[PDB]
RNA sequence: CCGGCCGGGAACUCAAAGGAGACUGCCAGUGAUAAACUGGAGGAAGGUGGGGAUGACGUCAAGUCAUCAUGGCCCUUACGACCAGGGCUACACACGUGCUACAAUGGCGCAUACAAAGAGAAGCGACCUCGCGAGAGCAAGCGGACCUCAUAAAGUGCGUCGUAGUCCGGAUUGGAGUCUGCAACUCGACUCCAUGAAGUCGGAAUCGCUAGUAAUCGUGGAUCAGAAUGCCACGGUGAAUAC
RNA sequence: AAGAACCUUACCUGGUCUUGACAUCCACGGAAGUUUUCAGAGAUGAGAAUGUGCCUUCGGGAACCGUGAGACAGGUGCUGC
C-alpha cells in the first residue's frame, strides 16, 4: 500500500537475522521494530516482537511475509 | 454619436458604448441570445427599453466582468440607464419613477467570527 | 517551558540542517528509476538508517521563539498566538493593526 | 415585530407577461435558490393548463385560485385564562399567498411524473374545486364553522 | 528603461517617499512616468484572543504592503547615480532595476 | 439470457443490466461491451443471441460470482488463519482500517440494540 | 496567424491616494408655536444609508500559575534528564456539533457561460511523454496586477432513467497501485477494479434566520513533510412572513 | 488543539544518565571541527585516521570540548480559594 519501493528494515534486525540465519536455530531474538516489513529468508525464527511492555515471540510462516512485525503483536488489551 | 455608461451590480462591473442604428446587442464578441437570452431573466437588459423604446432607434456595444449572470445583467441595466444621458432628465424624470436608477449596493456581507454565514448561529443547545 | 524540550528541539535543528540538506542525494537522488534499480538503492536505504532517528526535518515541531509553545504557531511570524497578540497590540509588529472590513 | 411597523417588500415583476401574482407564485415555489428551473416549471404548468382548458396563462390561475382561496382560519388567541381558537378574517395579501401556498404543498405531493405536471392537474384539480388544495381549504372552514362560538 | 519599485505599510509615508524620490530624478533626470498605484497586498490573520476555551472569540489583525512603480524611461546620467547612496526615509523596500 | 449464473434483467440497458452480476460493475461491464463491439444504450430486450454469445465469451475473462465469493472467503479464511490485527478485528466484528469504535462503527458492530 | 498579439492613449473597467456628497438639507401635516414622527421634491443612498472594530461601574468568590511572569508546599542520586516501542485513534453504551442522503424543481454521459478574495522560493510549479486513474520523468515562468495554484459549481440544451430501495445513497469489506515522510501494522490521504448497507423525510422535545438575510452551490487561506466533512474568508442564484 | 505516524508528548512498559539535557563560577588536560569501524532497541561504551588561527600579559590567551567538589539548574508537580 506504500513504498513501492523495497521493503523495510532496520540494521540491527537485519545483521541480526543474517547472523541468526547462518547459525542455525537460535533463541528467540527480541527485536523492537514493528516498522519492518518480514522477508522470505526468515521463516522459521520465533523472533519476539514488543507489544509495549513486553515481547511476544511468533514463529515466521510462509504466508505471514508481506506484512509486518507489527500485524502479530496485539498492544490494546480489552477485557 | 457614441456614449458611454458604467454600470456595477454585486461584484460586476460593466462598460456600456450606445449608438445610433440598428436594434442589435452586441456583448462580449456575443449577442444578446446567446450570452444569457437562454436562461431565465432574459429581458432584466431591455425592461428598461420599452417606456423608450429600442427596436429601431440605437444599438449598444457592451462589455462585462465580474459577478454572475443575474449580477452582470443587472450592471448591464444600471449602465444603460446612466448612458442614457444623451436623453437626459428630460428621460430620467420616467425612467427614475419605476427603478432603474437605484444603484442597489447590497453587497453581500462579510462571514462573521464564530457564526455559519454571517447569520447563522452554530446550532446553540442548552444541555 | 519545559527548557529541557526547547534545549531538546535546538539540538534536532541543529543536527539536522548538519547531516540533512548536504548529504540529501542518499535519498534523493539514489532512489531513483534508472539503472540504479539494482543492490545500490538496496544499499542506499540501508544506510538511510546511518544517520539518528533525529536529523530530519519532520521531526521539527516549530514551536514558539518566546515561549516555546506548540500550538497555536505562525510561520508568517515565528510566534504563538498569545504573543503575536500581545506584541501587535504593544506596537512591535509594523502595519499590523486591527483589521475591520 | 414589536415596534418595527415596517410594510412588505416590493418584489420584482414577472419576465414574463407583467405579473406580481404568479411571480409570487413562482418565489414559492424555490427550494435551494433554484429560480430559473421554478420559472421553468411554473411556466411549463400555465402552458399545460392553458391548452389543455383554453383559458390562457393568466386568466386560468385565477379560477383556480379563488376555489381554494379562504375565508376565514382560526388561531389561538388566549384572553385570561383558557386557550382557545378564534376565527377570524384574514388579509387579502395573506389570503392570496396562503392559496398558493396551499397549492404548492397540494402539489409537492401526488407525483404524477413531474413537478410541472403535478402542478397543472394541481391547477386544473382546483378549477372544478375537487383537488387537495380544496380539500385543504375544507379542512379549514370546517374547523372554522363548528368553533364560531368564540368571536 | 529604470524600473523603479517601491514598497511599505503606511501610505502616508510611502506616498510622500515617492514624491521625493521622483522630484530629485525628474528636477534633473525628467520624463519620468509618476507613482502608478500598484494595488496593496493585505495580509490578514485571525487569532484567538484567549489561551484556552472560549474559541468562538477571535481577533482580526492584517498588515497592508502599498506598492508603486516610478518606471523611468532614459538611463540617464542624472538618474543611475542620484538614485544611489539616497537612501533616507526608511521604512520603504526600494528596488531598481535596469 | 442465461449469461453467467444469473443476469436475468428486463426492460434495463445492456450495463445498467450487467451490474446486476456479482462481479462485474459499470466500467468493466462498459470494457465488456466495448470489446464486444455493444453499445451501452440498447436493452437485454433488443439485443439478440448471437451477441448474448460474445457477452458470454467475454465477462468469462474475469473472476466471476463462484470465483470471486472464493477468492474473498479464501482471503477472509486467511487472515483469520494468521492471526494478524486484521484477523483479529474480522473475528471480533469490527472495522480494520481505523475508523471511530467510540461512537461510529455500527455497521460492522452490529445494529444498536442495547 | 483576429491571441489588445503588435503600434498607438490616458477617454473607459480595474487600480492605490486626496477631496465632494447624506449631514433632519427644504417643504406639507400632526404634535404643548420644543424635541420628534409621518409623507414628499432633488439625490445612488433619509433619517444612526449597509456591514465591521470599538464591550460602561460590576456579577458569576466563573476559565487559564499547561502560553507566559510570580508568593508559598514538595522532589532536587529525584516527582530532574536521554532513548526503542505503545497510547492520546482504545468500545456492551449515552450526548453535542457537521457532512452525506433519503431522490424526478433529480441521478448519469456529452457540449457550453458567468466570479471574488488570497498563497508561493530547501515552495507554487508552464509545456511535453506515460497510465482509465491517483501520480511519475524531463523541465520554462514566479520571492509576483505578467508565472503557477486554477478547469469554478449550481445554471443552459440534448439523450436515459418511471417512483423502483430503483443508475439516489455510499458505509463496511479482500488484492493491487499513486503521493508525503527515515519507516503508513497499530495509525494518513488519494484513483481504479467487486461488493453494496442502513436510509422512503424522521417521536417527545429543540435551534437558526426578517434580508441579499435564510436556503442552496462552488473557490481560496492559516495550521502542515503529509494529514479536515472543522475554522477563517470570498463569490454565484436567491426567497416567504412580520396581523 | 491553526491540524496525535515517529516528532509534537506533558502518559505507560522497558534500557539508561546524574550538579545533570538546558545556565554561571574554579582547577586541570586537550585547537575546534571532519571521516570511519565494532555491540546494541537506541540512548550509550570502546576505538582508528585527521586538523593546531585569529594576539603574544607570551607560568599562554579569545572560542570549543573531557572530568572533581561546592553554590545551583530543572519540574506540563499542587495551589486560578
Amino acid at each position: 500500500r506504500s513504498l513501492k519501493k523495497g521493503p523495510f528494515i532496520d540494521l540491527h534486525l537485519l545483521k541480526k537475522v543474517e547472523k541468526a540465519v547462518e547459525s542455525g536455530d537460535k533463541k528467540p531474538l527480541r527485536t523492537w521494530s514493528r516498522r519492518s516489513t518480514i522477508f522470505p529468508n526468515m521463516i522459521g525464527l520465533t523472533i519476539a516482537v514488543h507489544n509495549g511492555r513486553q515481547h511476544v515471540p511468533v514463529f515466521v510462516t510462509d504466508e505471514m511475509v508481506g506484512h509486518k512485525l507489527g500485524e502479530f503483536a496485539p498492544t490494546r488489551t480489552y477485557r | 454619436n457614441q456614449y458611454y455608461g458604467t454600470g456595477r451590480r454585486k461584484s460586476s462591473a460593466a462598460r456600456v458604448f450606445i449608438k445610433p442604428g440598428n436594434g442589435k446587442i452586441v456583448i462580449n464578441q456575443r449577442s444578446l441570445e446567446q450570452y444569457f437570452g437562454r436562461e431565465t431573466a432574459r429581458m432584466v437588459v431591455r425592461q428598461p427599453l420599452e417606456l423608450v423604446d429600442m427596436v429601431e432607434k440605437l444599438d449598444l456595444y457592451i462589455t462585462v466582468k465580474g459577478g454572475g449572470i443575474s449580477g452582470q445583467a443587472g450592471a448591464i441595466r444600471h449602465g444603460i440607464t446612466r448612458a442614457l444621458m444623451e436623453y437626459d432628465e428630460s428621460l430620467r424624470s420616467e425612467l427614475r419613477k419605476a427603478g432603474f436608477v437605484t444603484r442597489d449596493a447590497r453587497q453581500v456581507e462579510r462571514k462573521k467570527v464564530g457564526l455559519r454565514k454571517a447569520r447563522r448561529r452554530p446550532q446553540f443547545s442548552k444541555r | 517551558a519545559k527548557q529541557s524540550m526547547k534545549a531538546r528541539e535546538v539540538k534536532r535543528v541543529a543536527l539536522a540542517d548538519k547531516y540533512f540538506a548536504k548529504r540529501a542525494e542518499l535519498k534523493a537522488i539514489i532512489s531513483d528509476v534508472n539503472a540504479a534499480s539494482d543492490e545500490d538503492r538496496w544499499n542506499a536505504v540501508l544506510k538511510l538508517q546511518t544517520l539518528p532517528r533525529d536529523s530530519s526535518p519532520s521531526r521539527q515541531r516549530n514551536r514558539c521563539r518566546q515561549t516555546g509553545r506548540p500550538h497555536g504557531f505562525l510561520r508568517k511570524f515565528g510566534l504563538s498566538r498569545i504573543k503575536v497578540r500581545e506584541a501587535a497590540m504593544r506596537g512591535e509588529i509594523p502595519g499590523l493593526k486591527k483589521a475591520s472590513w | 415585530p414589536r415596534r418595527r411597523v415596517i410594510g412588505q417588500r416590493k418584489i420584482l415583476p414577472d419576465p414574463k407577461f407583467g405579473s406580481e401574482l404568479l411571480a409570487k407564485f413562482v418565489n414559492i415555489l424555490m427550494v435551494d435558490g433554484k429560480k430559473s428551473t421554478a420559472e421553468s416549471i411554473v411556466y411549463s404548468a400555465l402552458e399545460t393548463l392553458a391548452q389543455r382548458s383554453g383559458k390562457s396563462e393568466l386568466e386560468a390561475f385565477e379560477v383556480a385560485l379563488e376555489n381554494v382561496r379562504p375565508t376565514v382560519e382560526v388561531k389561538s388567541r388566549r384572553v385570561g385564562g383558557s386557550t382557545y381558537q378564534v376565527p377570524v378574517e384574514v388579509r387579502p395579501v395573506r389570503r392570496n399567498a396562503l392559496a398558493m401556498r396551499w397549492i404548492v404543498e397540494a402539489a409537492r405531493k401526488r407525483g404524477d411524473k413531474s413537478m410541472a405536471l403535478r402542478l397543472a392537474n394541481e391547477l386544473s384539480d382546483a378549477a372544478e374545486n375537487k383537488g387537495t388544495a380544496v380539500k385543504k381549504r375544507e379542512d379549514v372552514h370546517r374547523m372554522a364553522e363548528a368553533n364560531k362560538a368564540f368571536a | 528603461r529604470i524600473r523603479i519599485r517601491l514598497k511599505a505599510f503606511d501610505h502616508r509615508l510611502i506616498d510622500q517617499a515617492t514624491a521625493e524620490i521622483v522630484e530629485t530624478a525628474k528636477r534633473t533626470g525628467a520624463q519620468v512616468r509618476g507613482p502608478i498605484p500598484l494595488p496593496t497586498r493585505k495580509e490578514r490573520f485571525t487569532v484567538l484572543i484567549s489561551p484556552h476555551v472560549n474559541k468562538d472569540a477571535r481577533d482580526q489583525y492584517e498588515i497592508r504592503t502599498h506598492l508603486r512603480l516610478v518606471d523611468i524611461v532614459e538611463p540617464t546620467e542624472k538618474t543611475v547615480d542620484a538614485l544611489m547612496r539616497l537612501d533616507l526615509a526608511a521604512g520603504v523596500d526600494v528596488q531598481i532595476s535596469l | 439470457a442465461r449469461i453467467a449464473g444469473i443476469n436475468i434483467p428486463d426492460h434495463k440497458h445492456a450495463v445498467i443490466a450487467l451490474t446486476s452480476i456479482y462481479g462485474v460493475g459499470k466500467t468493466r461491464s462498459k470494457a465488456i461491451l466495448a470489446a464486444a463491439g455493444i453499445a451501452e444504450d440498447v436493452k437485454i430486450s433488443e439485443l439478440s443471441e448471437g451477441q448474448i454469445d460474445t457477452l458470454r465469451d467475454e465477462v468469462a475473462k474475469f473472476v466471476v460470482e463462484g470465483d470471486l465469493r472464493r477468492e474473498i472467503s479464501m482471503s477472509i479464511k486467511r487472515l483469520m488463519d494468521l492471526g494478524c490485527y486484521r484477523g483479529l478485528r474480522h473475528r471480533r466484528g469490527l472495522p480494520v482500517r481505523g475508523q471511530r469504535t467510540k461512537t461510529n462503527a455500527r455497521t460492522r458492530k452490529g445494529p444498536r440494540k442495547p
